[PDB]
């Protein structure tokens, strides 16, 4: 894993005494060379796990988030490329150090053993981001918006801690694999509910449950396109990581102590599917689509079935590139148009023919079209919760109408009625941001077809 | 014999 | 699509607009030509049974009800010409209808081949920059100071001067 | 190729009209082979016996 | 068992070269409805064999092509099921397709 | 007769509105005229004009938007049926859901610890 | 650049607001009209026709012609919906308290009937089918081992 | 019609298309004899049949399948089959409809016994 | 190309249903000033009374001609 | 089978051979300005009836708001003109 | 009311300006500038698929167990098998 952090660590000094001409493609070389060493964690020939030190260790689930995490990398500095084009050097290597501190913070915490080390790093996680939207947003409420996301956070991390610290001391470690060669069960007492909701609620707000989804919204509306990258694809999923490592000790309370979460995981799933339909930014819409994925992800961990988890795998990654590609697409025309509004710009496909195709492939993922992982992902979730029981099938089945019509909106609005003739700016389209989405596609293509690397624990 | 307009499509 | 209603359609206009509209009807009910100009005549007819009347009470009465005598005997899937709004090819070559400002963004080996029309496509810009100045002018002071004002516009009254806001209405695309 | 008519009757090509014909042609003569080899297909085969025809002897009913 | 299997993935190979061809380079230097009328052409001249061979036999044939993935007791596989439907169906299509493409 | 509804609404012929000729109608559709076409006259002169490198805005557009997604919470009022219509949609839905699916899990735990269930074949969950 | 002053705000309670309001959103005091004060966000936005844009004409050369609406028209609320891609208002030769009424009806005495042919079927005067071997007891499932209930089937 | 008959008239002397063999078998018929079946479980399993279709006329139907794979090339040969296994399902119907005509007849007699 | 427009004097309402309409607007004391606009057709080329069976039974004479053909030769080749 | 092109003389052609067919007024007399009111005195409907036969002649429609401004063939012509984008 | 003379010199101004923009629009000659067949398609989309193709199937689809699962072939009375040299009997007298 070393080989991996260090050269990650070098990054940095490589982008302060770079020259002001060759940083940008220097670190962006380097990155991609980090991303293909990466690589080696898939080298699993057995059913046992990696485990270079008492710090580190590797999985099947956490290996695809630790390869994602280091692929976004160099697509982030070229997507934060045009913008902070004229800010001053300094400036712009600060951003580059930022991009890279995430880089290596949440590899560090996929690849982490103890809970606490994690947490320490699941909530460092948070300065850059601060930082980025604050500094680099174009609004006035990016700062109202950094508040909510830093404070929901908190207020969702400390009752973490404070169980992380009750659990030290009765069993001895906080040590994965430990807690589950020794894990007992429960009592089934209060206290005992507590403790699970505070183990929890940290990660449902990190992947925003409905009713706690109003600072994912503001953060992408108001963050630059790297920071709603990464926001999107990997801070969505450090909840899902949390909670996956620890619902193995909660055991048997989860049986009875996550009904609500599931209600209200299904329901706003429809109440944010339905919010799709009728917003008018772009970002916002895909910030909603965003929380309608995970949804699925939420109730899927809740019901611990090994398709379950399966399932919620492979929809965390494909939904993570999904939405890095619709934003960085969204961002492609506010660089012209300086402006959100979805309907204010339409009758492309005319100018940009190509990117008119890049912005349908990323809405047929969306909206599940096979063969894909996307589908791959709501099937076998479809099933578990058949399974738990047969009447969510109703909810899915709205679920996948709503999505079918808004994806379709969202194209359609913008890429197939006719031209807002008055638009001198549209500069064509960049080589740049055409390979960002080819980037971000062909991954996809792989992915689906090598699945094997993509199930996760149980397969 | 006319001129169709069209985008650049070189890029 | 090339002139703006007025603030208010004349008792005249809107008889006009009705009997074309019940011809229009009376055609789609009747697919044949004979029948269409018998029963065509005989609408002219009960038409100029009226023409010569100027209590415009009465007239407006008249009106009124011949509009929902309309609304009750319209044919509810009438003729419309392809081209035309609801009919099977309004809106079909927008695709193609790409403006001309997209050409300003043409890469230098793109505009290699038909040179000499992007010469002519330079000047038309000099014949642009020059005819704009006085393109307001003519607007200002033709204002009407009194409020009034509609979506009309006045012509040029020189030799070399052109008309006012022209650049729109010339180099629209074709319709093919 | 062809000139333009106005208000009046086109001129008329050969093979338009030939290939038609032939094919018109064509369906009639493979209806008429059929339903003189096969017209049962459309008119029966296998008559429907009148029911109380029978005797009491067959489908037995004692008195 | 081995005329059956080729013909039968063979004009999938067919239909697919087309846009294998809308890839490339060779459109601004190709009649692309023409070769691809052709093309579709050829794949009815060959689905035209199938249907002789069942007709004869009756006989219906499983394929399985190619090993997708392995989910816990869960195969799943490119699989085709050649019976009397598939194979009339895809000639009826495909002789139809040509005509459309003219 | 024609029966008009909200949403097959009365054409513009059977409108009383038109027909009127009174002062009170004919000045107003002139004053109504006279800004649509001084708006149009306004868009008119940015749409042609030369020099101009960047696009056209839409203060209507912007309006609009601002309307629709900041100006709500300075202006909401909590008053009743508005908290009585959030506390339903909010919480009913999710009650009716809530005893649809443990009812459904209860039968269907009973059933299996009583063994009268057929679970042939299923072997994944 | 937009303004406080130029942006929207609360419900106008005088009409030195009123003014100020209609005069912002380009319409006159007089058409100008506000929404109720329910506490419900929209505070001074105009409240317009619930029209869709089949109404507007189609011959005008607008500005936003796939909306059919002009540069600074004051917008509807609900335009999304109205967009002519969507809810379409425009008015019917049939009237909808008939047009239901006749679908309804239709749809009903359908279903009525099929339930009436249901209870009164259709068939042929014959008797049911017969397979020799006990129904193929065997092929059809069956059991080798055991024996089954045998069945007879006779001659006329 | 047996329809009218039934939902109009009489409906109770009447048969019923599902309960057409209720009535012992031998009420009228002295020795019935059975209806024989000369093609054997192995010969029509062999020839992949269906199972609607290997009823007491699975003998010429493997005549014409037979005849149909040979002389394959050219079909239309197999027209003097497909008349014989027309006319030994046509023979079945009767007999069917014979049944249907016996219980009506035993319902008259039911309904004349009082 | 350069495209001919046939003279207006020959299009007239003699001898087509035009005339029977013209009958009638006179029976009601009328006159339809445009009958020589649609009487382009109605005469030439487009004149006749085309008939379901003109439609259907195209083709049937030489179809029924080969029928006997065919039929004669079976005979023949028995 | 695509049709061809129009022109300025074919359009004058045309609308002068409707005309010519016109019987209530026209006296077969009339020059590209022969106007409707002023030079052969006609009505606003009959003026209705001329444009739905240019548009039954033409293929396509004229905007009410339009056509109850033509009153002359070369009007007429021109509209037409400035609809089908002729003599390129 | 017909067009007053300023709409009519409008109109005249913008056709003939019209009618040069689309004078213009036309183009010179020599511009855009720039820089059997049954058997030879049979073979280059045939015949070298069709060799990849069998290759494929009889070296990795027959060599697995159950890739190529043929029905049964229909056997019937007087059949005789050829992997067995065996011959079933006929049936029985057909009453008739
Ligand atoms: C004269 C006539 C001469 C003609 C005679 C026939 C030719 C005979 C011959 O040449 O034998 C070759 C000779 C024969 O050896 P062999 O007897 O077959 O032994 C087998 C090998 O040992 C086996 O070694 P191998 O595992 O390395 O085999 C190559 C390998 C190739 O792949 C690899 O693993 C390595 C190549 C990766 C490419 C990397 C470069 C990328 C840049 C481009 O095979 C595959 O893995 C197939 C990959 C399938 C890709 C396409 C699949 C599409 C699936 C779509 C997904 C959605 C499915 C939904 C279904 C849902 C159902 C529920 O060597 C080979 O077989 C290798 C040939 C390499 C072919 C590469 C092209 C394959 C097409 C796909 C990849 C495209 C690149
Ligand atoms: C279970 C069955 C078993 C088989 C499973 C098969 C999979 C499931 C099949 C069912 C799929 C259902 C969905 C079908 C509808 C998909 C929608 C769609 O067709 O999008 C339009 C899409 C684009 O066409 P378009 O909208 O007319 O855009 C043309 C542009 O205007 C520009 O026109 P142009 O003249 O420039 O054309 C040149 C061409 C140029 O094309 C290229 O440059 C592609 C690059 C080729 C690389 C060659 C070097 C090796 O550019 C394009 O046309 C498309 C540009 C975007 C690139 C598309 C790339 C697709 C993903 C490729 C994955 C790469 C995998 C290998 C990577 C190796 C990495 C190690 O259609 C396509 O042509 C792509 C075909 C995709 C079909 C795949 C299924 C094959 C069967
Ligand atoms: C010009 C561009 C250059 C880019 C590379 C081009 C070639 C393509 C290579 C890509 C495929 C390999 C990607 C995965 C590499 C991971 C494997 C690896 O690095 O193994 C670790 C190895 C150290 O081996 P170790 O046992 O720890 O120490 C013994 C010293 N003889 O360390 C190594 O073997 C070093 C491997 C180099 C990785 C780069
Ligand atoms: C806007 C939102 C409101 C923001 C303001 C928040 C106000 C804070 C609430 C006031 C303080 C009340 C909590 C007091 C904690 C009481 C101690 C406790 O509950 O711990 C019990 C349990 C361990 O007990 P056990 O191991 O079984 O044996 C005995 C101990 N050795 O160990 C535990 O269960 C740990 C419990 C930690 C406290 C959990 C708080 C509730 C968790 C769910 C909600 C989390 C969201 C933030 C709080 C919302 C308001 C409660
Ligand atoms: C014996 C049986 C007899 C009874 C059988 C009953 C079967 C169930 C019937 C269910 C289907 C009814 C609901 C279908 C909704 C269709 C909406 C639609 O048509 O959208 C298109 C529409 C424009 O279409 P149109 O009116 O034709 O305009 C043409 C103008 N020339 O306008 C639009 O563009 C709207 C675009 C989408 C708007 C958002 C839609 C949100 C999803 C709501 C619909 C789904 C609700 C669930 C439907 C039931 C299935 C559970
Ligand atoms: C496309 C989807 C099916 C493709 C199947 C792979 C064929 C190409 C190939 O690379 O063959 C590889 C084959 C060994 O493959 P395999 O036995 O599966 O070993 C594990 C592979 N990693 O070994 C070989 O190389 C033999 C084949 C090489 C020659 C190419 C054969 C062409 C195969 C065409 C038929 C595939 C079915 C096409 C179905 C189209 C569906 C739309």
């Amino acid at each position: 894993m070393l080989k991996i952090i260090l050269p990650s660590l070098m990054l940095l000094p490589l982008t302060w005494l770079s020259s002001p001409k060759k940083t940008w493609t220097n670190v962006t070389s380097y990155s991609f060379l980090i991303s293909l060493t990466s690589l080696t964690l898939l080298w699993q020939t057995d059913e046992n796990y990696k485990n270079f030190s008492n710090m580190f260790s590797s999985d099947p689930l956490s290996t695809p988030l630790i390869i994602l995490t280091a692929w976004l990398l160099p697509l982030m500095l070229m997507a934060s490329q045009n913008h902070l084009k004229k800010d001053n050097n300094v400036l712009q290597k600060l951003y580059i150090s930022m991009l890279i501190s995430l880089q290596i913070l949440l590899i560090m915490t996929f690849s982490a053993t103890e809970l606490i080390m994690f947490y320490i790093l699941f909530e460092a996680t948070l300065i850059p981001t601060l930082i980025i939207i604050t500094r680099w947003g174009n609004q006035t409420e990016r700062l109202n918006a950094g508040i909510y996301f830093l404070f929901y956070t908190l207020i969702g991390s400390i009752p973490l801690l404070i169980a992380l610290i009750l659990i030290q001391n009765h069993v001895g470690t906080l040590n994965l694999m430990i807690l589950s060669f020794t894990t007992h069960t429960l009592d089934a007492s209060w206290s005992n509910n507590l403790l699970w909701l505070a183990c929890m609620m940290a990660f449902l707000i990190k992947m925003p449950l409905y009713g706690v989804h109003l600072w994912l919204p503001k953060a992408h509306v108001e963050a630059p396109i790297a920071g709603s990258m990464i926001l999107a694809a990997i801070l969505l999923k450090l909840g899902s990581y949390g909670m996956i490592r620890i619902s193995i000790i909660l055991d048997p309370l989860t049986k009875y102590m996550a009904y609500p979460f599931i209600l209200l995981s299904l329901w706003g799933m429809i109440m944010t599917s339905s919010i799709c339909l009728r917003q008018t930014d772009l970002k916002s819409l895909i910030a909603y689509s965003s929380v309608s994925h995970m949804a699925l992800v939420i109730a899927s961990i809740m019901i611990q079935t090994p398709w379950s988890f399966m399932g919620a795998t492979m929809l965390m990654i494909a939904h993570g590139l999904t939405s890095s590609l619709l934003f960085c697409l969204a961002n492609s025309n506010y660089e012209r148009i300086h402006s959100r509004t979805m309907i204010m710009a339409r009758g492309l496909q005319m100018v940009f023919p190509l990117m008119a195709t890049w912005w349908l492939m990323a809405s047929l993922a969306n909206l599940a079209l096979p063969p894909s992982i996307n589908l791959m992902g709501e099937l076998f979730i479809t099933m578990s919760l058949f399974s738990w029981s047969n009447f969510t099938i109703i909810l899915m089945g709205i679920n996948i109408i709503i999505t079918g019509m808004y994806s379709m909106y969202m194209i359609i609005t913008t890429q197939r009625g006719k031209l807002t003739n008055h638009m001198i700016n549209l500069q064509p389209s960049h080589t740049r941001e055409l390979t960002l989405m080819a980037l971000h596609m062909i991954p996809l293509i792989l992915l689906t077809t090598s699945p094997k690397l993509i199930t996760g624990l149980t397969m | 014999r006319l001129f169709v307009v069209k985008p650049s499509l070189y890029y | 699509a090339f002139c703006a209603p007025p603030a208010y359609l004349t008792h005249q206009q809107k008889v006009l607009r009705l009997y074309k509209r019940a011809l229009r009807h009376l055609e789609s009910w009747c697919i044949h030509r004979d029948k269409y100009r018998y029963f065509a005549c005989l609408m002219r007819a009960r038409f100029e049974e009226h023409k010569n009347e100027k209590d415009m009470m009465r007239a407006t009465q008249l009106l009124r009800e011949a509009e929902e005598e309309f609304w009750q005997n319209q044919h509810p899937q009438p003729y419309i010409f392809p081209d035309s709004p609801g009919g099977t090819s309004f809106e079909r070559y927008e695709c193609y209808k790409v403006p001309e400002w997209c050409l300003d963004y043409w890469h230098p080996s793109e505009k290699a081949m038909y040179p000499d029309y992007f010469s002519k496509r330079e000047q038309w810009k000099k014949l642009r920059m020059e005819s704009w100045d006085r393109e307001v002018k003519q607007l200002q002071e033709e204002t009407s100071p009194d409020g009034i004002m509609t979506e009309a516009l006045p012509p040029a009254r020189r030799e070399g001067d052109l008309p006012p806001l022209w650049w729109h209405i010339v180099t629209r695309p074709r319709e093919r | 190729h062809i000139q333009p008519r106005y208000r009046e009757f086109p001129q008329l090509t050969r093979s338009q009209v030939i290939q038609g014909e032939f094919l018109s042609s064509l369906m009639w003569f493979w209806i008429l082979w059929r339903f003189w080899h096969d017209s049962d297909a459309v008119l029966g085969h296998f008559s429907y016996p009148d029911p109380s025809q029978w005797t009491d002897e067959e489908l037995g009913i004692p008195p | 068992m081995n005329i059956f299997t080729t013909s039968i993935l063979l004009i999938f190979i067919l239909l697919l070269s087309p846009i294998l061809i809308s890839m490339s380079n060779l459109i601004k230097h190709i009649n692309f409805p023409l070769y691809t009328t052709t093309s579709i052409k050829f794949s009815f001249i060959i689905s035209l064999l199938p249907l002789l061979m069942f007709f004869h036999n009756n006989m219906e044939y499983m394929i399985t092509t190619w090993h997708w993935v392995t989910m816990n007791s869960m195969e799943l596989k490119m699989s085709f099921k050649t019976d009397f439907f598939s194979i009339l169906f895809t000639s009826v299509a495909l002789f139809v397709t040509w005509s459309i493409m003219q | 007769k024609y029966k008009p509804a909200p949403l097959a609404t009365l054409p513009s012929t059977l409108d009383p509105a038109e027909y009127d000729v009174s002062p009170e109608t004919r000045r107003a559709q002139v004053e109504r005229l006279s800004i649509r076409a001084r708006l149009k006259r306004e868009y008119l002169l940015q749409y042609n004009d030369p020099k101009r490198v960047s696009h056209i805005e839409d203060p209507a557009l912007i309006r609009w938007t601002y309307a629709r997604s900041a100006n709500i919470y300075p202006n909401f009022r909590p008053t009743p049926k508005n908290s009585l219509l959030g506390a339903v949609a909010g919480f009913g839905p999710l009650i009716f859901w809530y005893y649809v699916f443990k009812t459904d899990r209860d039968r269907k735990e009973r059933l299996i610890q009583e063994g009268k269930l057929d679970r042939k074949f299923n072997i994944s969950y | 650049h937009m303004t406080k002053d130029m942006l929207p705000g609360s419900y106008p309670r005088t009409p030195e607001e009123r003014a100020a309001a209609a005069k912002k959103y380009n319409m006159r005091v007089e058409d100008y009209e506000p929404y109720p004060d329910d506490g419900m966000g929209y505070g001074d936005y105009p409240m317009l026709p619930n029209r869709s844009q089949h109404e507007r004409d189609p011959w005008y050369q607008w500005d936003h012609s796939e909306l059919r609406m002009n540069w600074g028209e004051p917008i509807h609320w609900d335009l999304d919906m109205y967009i002519r891609n969507r809810v379409d208002t425009s008015p019917t030769p049939v009237s909808w308290d008939v047009m239901c009424k006749h679908l309804f009806g239709f749809v009903a005495f359908m279903v009525f009937m099929f339930w009436v042919g249901h209870v009164f079927p259709s068939y042929q005067p014959v008797g049911p089918k017969q397979y020799p071997y006990n129904n193929l007891y065997l092929e059809r499932g069956g059991d080798p081992t055991k024996e089954p209930e045998p069945v007879v089937h006779y001659d006329i | 019609a047996h329809l009218t008959r039934r939902y109009l008239w009489d409906a109770s002397v009447e048969p019923d298309p599902e309960k057409i063999p209720s009535f012992p078998p031998d009420l009228g018929f002295p020795e019935r004899k059975e209806r024989v079946m000369v093609a054997t479980q192995q010969e029509m399993m062999d020839a992949q049949l269906t199972l609607q279709q290997r009823d007491y006329c699975a003998h010429y139907l493997i005549r014409l399948l037979k005849c149909k794979r040979d002389s394959f090339p050219n079909f239309l040969a197999c027209k003097h089959e497909q008349h014989d296994w027309d006319y030994c399902e046509h023979l079945d119907y009767v007999k069917r409809m014979k049944e249907f005509e016996r219980e009506r007849r035993l319902l008259q007699r039911k309904k004349r016994r009082a | 190309g350069k495209m001919e427009l046939p003279d207006y004097r020959q299009w007239k309402i003699e001898g087509t249903p035009l005339e029977t309409v013209q009958k009638k607007l006179a029976a009601r004391g009328l006159r339809d000033p445009w009958a020589r606009n649609e009487a382009w057709r109605y005469m030439g080329g487009f004149a006749g009374n085309i008939t379901f069976p003109s439609v259907i039974l195209k083709g049937f004479k030489w179809g029924f001609a080969a029928f006997v053909v065919a039929l004669g030769a079976e005979y023949f080749l028995d | 089978s695509d049709a061809p092109p129009l022109t300025l003389d074919g359009i004058k052609d045309r609308v002068l051979y409707v005309l010519k067919l016109y019987d209530k007024i026209d006296p077969e007399k009339l020059s590209v300005n022969s106007h409707f009111m002023k030079d052969l005195g006609l009505d606003s409907l009959d003026q209705v009836e001329i444009i739905m036969a240019m548009e039954d002649e033409f293929g396509f429609e004229i905007p009410d708001i339009d056509a109850e401004k033509l009153m002359c063939p070369q009007e007429i012509v021109d509209y037409i003109a400035d609809k089908k984008d002729v003599y390129e | 009311s017909g067009y007053t003379p300023d709409e009519k010199l409008r109109l005249q101004q913008l056709r003939e300006l019209r009618r040069r923009w689309l004078k213009d629009q036309e183009l010179s000659p020599r511009e855009p500038v720039l820089p059997y067949r049954s058997s030879l398609f049979a073979v280059s989309h045939v015949l070298i698929p069709m060799w990849f193709v069998h290759y494929y199937v009889k070296y990795h689809m027959a060599t697995k167990p159950y890739t190529i699962v043929s029905s049964k072939p229909r056997i019937f009375p007087g059949d005789t098998i050829l992997e067995t040299g065996e011959v079933i009997p006929p049936m029985r007298d057909f009453p008739d």
